């Protein structure tokens, strides 16, 4: 059924799935017109589908020449979300297909049952978590092959660089959910902390920062911190009376 | 006009016979239902007192010939059986009428009721959906499976429903999966109407089938069949303007027939609102609407 706090811990089994969000997909800036009347300009979007045990990342980019003459954009989005990951499934072998795709968001899945008919064995799940897939685009390698595309890419990423070398997928994923809540939140102040130390680098071939597992534990304390700053300066909560159960439940309850 | 005749009424029973029920008492001298208008199909139903789970009936007409009731004591029912000796059957009846042992079916002349209720409605349809070719009549009862319920146990005892199903192959054209799922007139016009039923009168015989089913034995299956190709045509954007007009007639006299104190178990909230509100016929069932807004308000 629905993916949740419950059942965690079947996302970093050996059973395929696949996470699809589909926030970054239609991406508009709102502007006035000559008139006096509103528009919309559609930029470059993306399909989020992660692989959270291998941190195998899809990005699907969708080049704003898919809107044209077309309406009722979010509606299209969602199926055009669901063409595109039926069109990704259909080129991966037999054994490397997903036997579960989890929707970040419900309206994703009537559109992907009615593209993957074809695969009756692979269940489209919803999930209760509130995951931050859309801070995807605060991620600058990421943004940065969106925005320079100039026709439909598919590029291939490994969202937890070589993390899975040193920790488990269930750690790899906590890490990444934290940092993306981290960007999501407050953005500036996020890469601030990852970039604070200027003589740890993000290599080439990596989309964070190369930390020892010393310097990822004072990161991740950093990113906790900056959640609860944020979430402080938006209920005018005064955080330094908090507890650490009542701490952990609004990163939990985030 | 034709006659069913009763062996006896061993049991308490609330008989039906179309819209129509009076209650009999064990062993009342009751011999049947005389003066049966012709050119309808017809449904007697049965609802023991003593046990009102026993719940059912025989979809029959009597031009294909001569039926009678007579109680089973031992499978505890009302059986409908055809009388083959024409001879013997017209002198049970004729003595039962002379007797006045008959309950006469209470047709009022300005009452078009059951025939805008059967109008699509044909005993050789009804004998497809319900499978016993060695009987000319049709057994229904109220927990009878449909085959779409039996594939999500007893083949033979099944209603043969046409499957609608919406998330299936048969309904979305590879390549045109956001089309055909927002826009059902290619699963209607294509794969149901020329495709399966051939025409929409075949198409609007089962849905009103399905309904009478749904009403006459609270049949679960039947339900979901009525309101499934009442769905069909609301999420198509192409239909024919003589299957919406015909469709508003059809939907109409059901919801006018539909007892008031059963409306909260056999309508659908979700299809009754899509349909009158939502879908892209939602302006072409002015009847239809004035009436549920009038009669079932509360469920919009
Ligand atoms: O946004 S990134 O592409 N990745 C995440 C990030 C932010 C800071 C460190 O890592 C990036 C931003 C700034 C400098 C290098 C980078 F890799």
């Amino acid at each position: 059924g629905a993916m949740n706090s419950s059942n965690y811990a079947e996302l970093f089994n050996n059973d395929i799935k696949l996470f699809v969000d589909d926030t970054n997909v239609y991406r508009v800036t709102v502007h006035k017109t000559f008139e006096g009347n509103v528009a919309t300009k559609a930029i470059n979007g993306c399909i989020f589908t992660l692989n959270p045990k291998t941190g195998h990342l899809f990005l699907k980019i969708i080049h704003t020449s898919v809107w044209a003459g077309q309406k009722r954009l979010s509606q299209l989005a969602k199926w055009k979300t669901a063409e595109e990951v039926s069109a990704l499934v259909r080129s991966l072998p037999k054994e490397e297909q997903p036997k579960q795709i989890i929707v970040t968001r419900k309206a994703m899945l009537d559109p992907l049952e009615v593209h993957m008919l074809d695969f009756p064995n692979i269940a489209i799940r919803p999930t209760e978590l509130r995951l931050p897939f859309s801070a995807a685009m605060s991620i600058d390698k990421l943004s940065d092959v969106v925005m320079k595309a100039t026709e439909p890419q598919m590029v291939l990423f490994n969202i937890y660089d070589d993390w899975l070398d040193r920790i488990s997928s269930y750690t790899a994923f906590s890490r990444l959910t934290l940092l993306l809540r981290a960007l999501k939140t407050n953005e500036e102040s996020a890469k601030m902390i990852l970039l604070s130390d200027p003589t740890i680098t993000i290599k080439s071939y990596h989309l964070w920062p190369s930390f020892t597992d010393e310097q990822w534990i004072t990161i991740e304390s950093q990113m906790r911190d900056l959640i609860l700053t944020e979430y402080g300066r938006k209920y005018n909560v005064n955080i330094s009376a908090l507890t650490q159960t009542e701490i952990k439940d609004i990163i939990l309850g985030q | 006009m034709n006659t069913v005749p009763f062996t006896s009424a061993p049991i308490e029973v609330t008989i039906g016979i179309d819209q129509y029920s009076f209650n009999v008492k064990e062993n009342q001298p009751f011999h049947g239902i005389k003066d049966i208008p012709i050119g309808h199909v017809h449904v007697i139903h049965f609802q023991h007192a003593d046990n009102s789970s026993m719940r059912y009936g025989y979809w029959f007409d009597c031009r294909m010939g001569n039926f009678y009731i007579q109680y089973d004591p031992k499978d505890g029912l009302y059986k409908m059986m055809e009388e083959r000796d024409g001879a013997k059957f017209e002198n049970i009846v004729h003595n039962f009428k002379e007797r006045q042992m008959m309950v006469s079916y209470p047709k009022i002349d300005e009452d078009d009721t059951w025939y805008n209720l059967t109008e699509f409605v044909q005993m050789d349809k009804i004998r497809k959906i319900v499978r016993k070719d060695e009987n000319q009549f049709s057994y229904v009862d109220s927990s009878m499976t449909t085959v779409q319920e039996n594939e999500l146990s007893d083949p033979a005892h099944s209603l043969n429903y046409t499957v609608i199903n919406f998330k299936s192959r048969e309904a979305i054209r590879p390549g045109h999966e956001m089309e055909d799922f927002l826009d059902k007139s290619y699963y209607l016009n294509t794969v149901m109407l020329q495709g399966i039923f051939k025409n929409s009168s075949n198409y609007f015989g089962e849905l009103q089938f399905a309904f009478l089913n749904a009403m006459f034995f609270g049949n679960y299956g039947s339900s979901l069949q009525w309101h499934a190709m009442i769905e069909l045509i609301c999420s198509s954007a192409t239909v024919p303007k003589h299957m919406l007009d015909k469709l508003d007639e059809i939907l109409y006299y059901q919801i006018k027939t539909l007892p008031e104190q059963y409306s909260d178990i056999l309508l659908n909230e979700r299809v009754w609102n899509i349909c009158l509100y939502s879908s892209f016929q939602k302006n072409s069932l002015h009847n239809t609407e004035k009436i549920m807004e009038n009669k079932y308000p509360e469920l919009l």
